[PDB]
């Protein structure tokens, strides 16, 4: 199962509607707008639940979530959005 | 509280399967904290400690916490037919907000945190580093 | 890119879902789709968060809402029983929504910048502006404490207790609309960690046991 | 072993996980379940690459290319009627770094 | 050649009279250096290790040579009525040349040591990084 | 205790060590020893301070303010008749640092 996310560009992201609801926030807010959150940091919030999901206590050792610095500093914003 | 118990039975651990600095840490027999030799990404350490000593495990550089065995304490138990204790030190799961802040904390210099684009409140979450002994009251 | 949302669009229209709030389809799909994109567009809004400016307007249209409803009790006293409780559970249902949809103002502006309630009591501040910067659900449910369960709490019990000694007499009184009144004066304090069932038991218990001895000393 | 995506389409990204072993039809039922459009109205690319609907996501996305962290491409085109349209409105790019970073 | 002795015979000694962070080593069974934990600048720790065992000191931050007891080198002894062994370590005097380059290997980022104000062999002297195994090779 | 000294007059500088206990007075005859001047046609200064011949250089050169690595001037001013000529041409100012430094 599904829920659409929108970034700010207007880009959609599809995602297991699980891995959405990993935010307290999109708990909170099933096609949810951001129109502050622009593709390349919704994109990357989408590969930090990916990777959360599939990292949250997995028998394979743990990468670092790589983060680009650019985004950092947006994607702080949104994890700081969508806590 | 936490103590180390003087014990005096030797124990042999095999102590980093994370991309951070491990500092280890022992409690001394009177609650006193004492840092030991760091071990970089991937690498190993053949070690000796005692059964009922206290370790825990930190980022050297930032101080962040580090689990070892999955768990945020490490004991050493009996050398059952002399094999040594294995301690694999991983990453906890981080929030996305904290993963996003370490980042800030490790660019940004102290002083100019205030100057920051932010409500109060993201100051004094910046200004509240990975302090050890608040962690210490928080197990006690 | 982060940006910034006036209050205006994001505080009226949460203004309607906080008062459609008895409902949660606008929650489940309307809140996903546009009621949080408004809302969170401007709650840690780039620059600055107009979360302070909504936290404010929120409160007083919940101030106002609990009043509209507390004054539809309070000449009502006899339906405070069904109405004080009723309106408890659109209002707090609505908190709970609230709660859903703010979520986002609740964890990035409202707990960010969020006093403890001992720090408020003892002299210090700057999230009490107009009650204490609680989540939103907290914050409806610490205002219906205030403005409905406090003010109508000597009608409420009253009420309770004559009703269930009638039911001790044999009567059939409104079970359903008992057993929701004596539930709201418990998760009127639910937040309260200290003491979650203190204001049940001071204010509906010791009341109820009092009466309840009376009762059967005589049968 | 879970394979990490991004399935994208103009302004559409899938956001999903599927094993290394499922095949692009079953990506496709997903791709249903999320934009209402059945699989014979998509063609899936690994990337940019047009993907058989037969074939295993393993046949470039492995866990490793394809990682939760880092998640691979899997272009989308959707069909208006007998064609594909043409191959992924790019992600927006991010503004420049402030001078303290 | 230069490697620790394996007594097994133990031996307590108190280890800074500097104001650097000194690195402890010691030279493993092997002859490989194994790293210890630093003392800061005036402290001090007791610590256990054993008879014909080889410690040395470096500096945590340049590398930078430094003594034990106006030696270059430590050997625990027998701890006569039970006493600690007393291990001061402090700077040697240096070269005002070495001096010179600590000042400026230090200060200035490698890759620009090649873009200095100074003679060729200059450039040779500063990019010793105060190597150890190289001082091993020495002391052989 | 030994003080490390600068003993310097005009575009002249002696550098000495002397105890702390010593006085002014051995001093001005270490530098009679060099400057070939008796004592009483010298004018010591503890940095720019009068000194009387009676007073040991504790009296402000103690070891740690008069450190080898960073000696206490002794300043000297050599006798005009009764007088002492004005009081040290100070040492040069170094060049500005390098940007990589």
């Amino acid at each position: 199962m599904y829920v659409k996310l929108i970034s700010s560009d207007g880009h959609e992201f599809i995602v297991k509607r699980e891995h959405a609801l990993t935010s307290g926030t999109i708990k909170a807010m099933n096609e949810v707008n951001f129109r502050e959150i622009p593709s390349h940091v919704l994109s990357k919030v989408c590969m930090y639940f990916t990777y959360k999901v599939r990292y949250t206590n997995s028998s394979t050792e743990i990468p670092e979530f790589p983060i680009a610095p650019e985004i950092a500093l947006e994607l702080l914003m949104a994890a700081n959005f969508l806590d | 509280v936490l103590r180390s118990v003087n014990s005096r039975e030797p124990s042999q651990v095999i102590f980093n399967r994370s991309p951070r600095v491990v500092l280890p840490v022992w409690l001394n027999f009177d609650g006193e904290p004492q840092p030991y030799p760091t071990l970089p990404p991937g690498t190993g350490r053949r070690i000796h400690s005692y059964r009922g000593h206290l370790w825990l495990f930190r980022d050297a550089g930032t101080h962040d916490g580090l689990l070892v065995n999955q768990t945020e304490l490490f004991v050493p138990s009996l050398n059952v037919d002399g094999q040594p204790i294995f301690a694999n030190i991983t990453l906890p799961v981080y929030t996305l907000k904290e993963r996003c802040l370490q980042v800030v904390r490790s660019l940004v210099k102290p002083e100019n945190y205030r100057r920051l684009d932010i409500v109060r409140s993201l100051y004094e979450d910046l200004e509240d580093h990975p302090n050890v002994q608040k962690d210490l009251e928080r197990l006690t | 890119k982060p940006r910034v949302v006036d209050f205006d669009e994001t505080w009226n229209k949460l203004l309607t879902t906080i008062k459609a709030v008895v409902m949660l389809e606008y929650v489940e799909r309307a809140t996903w789709n546009d009621r949080f994109s408004d809302i969170y567009a401007l709650c840690v809004a780039y620059p600055e968060p107009l979360g302070e400016r909504l936290y404010t307007e929120t409160k007083i249209f919940l101030e106002n809402h609990v009043r509209h409803l507390h004054k539809r009790v309070l000449e009502s006293e006899e339906q405070v029983l069904v109405m004080y409780h009723r309106y408890w559970e659109e209002y707090s249902k609505g908190a709970d929504y609230m709660d859903c949809l703010y979520r986002y103002l609740n964890t990035q502006f409202i707990k960010k910048n969020k006093l403890t309630e001992a720090d408020l009591q003892y002299g210090y501040g700057g999230v009490d502006m107009n009650e204490p910067l609680m989540e939103i659900g907290e914050l409806a449910l610490d205002m219906w404490r205030k403005l409905m369960v406090e003010p109508l709490q000597a009608i409420l019990i009253r009420m309770l207790l004559r009703e269930i000694k009638n039911d001790r007499g044999g009567e059939d009184p409104n079970q359903k609309v008992i057993h929701g009144v004596i539930n709201s004066f418990v998760h009127v304090e639910q937040y309260k960690k200290k003491f979650p069932l203190k204001f049940y038991q001071e204010i509906f218990e010791s009341p109820f046991l009092t009466e309840t001895g009376e009762y059967y000393k005589q049968e | 072993m879970d394979v990490f995506l991004m399935i994208r389409r103009h302004k559409t990204t899938i956001f999903t996980d599927a094993k290394e072993s499922s095949t692009v039809f079953e990506l496709k039922r997903i791709v249903e379940g999320i934009l209402k459009r059945p699989p014979d109205e998509q063609r899936l690319y690994k990337d940019d690459q047009l993907l058989d609907d037969g074939k295993t996501l393993g046949e470039g996305f492995t866990s490793q290319t394809a990682r939760p962290q880092a998640p691979a491409t899997v272009g989308l085109a959707f069909r208006a009627d007998d064609t594909f349209e043409a191959l992924i409105e790019p992600f927006s790019s991010p503004p420049e770094l402030p001078d303290v970073m």
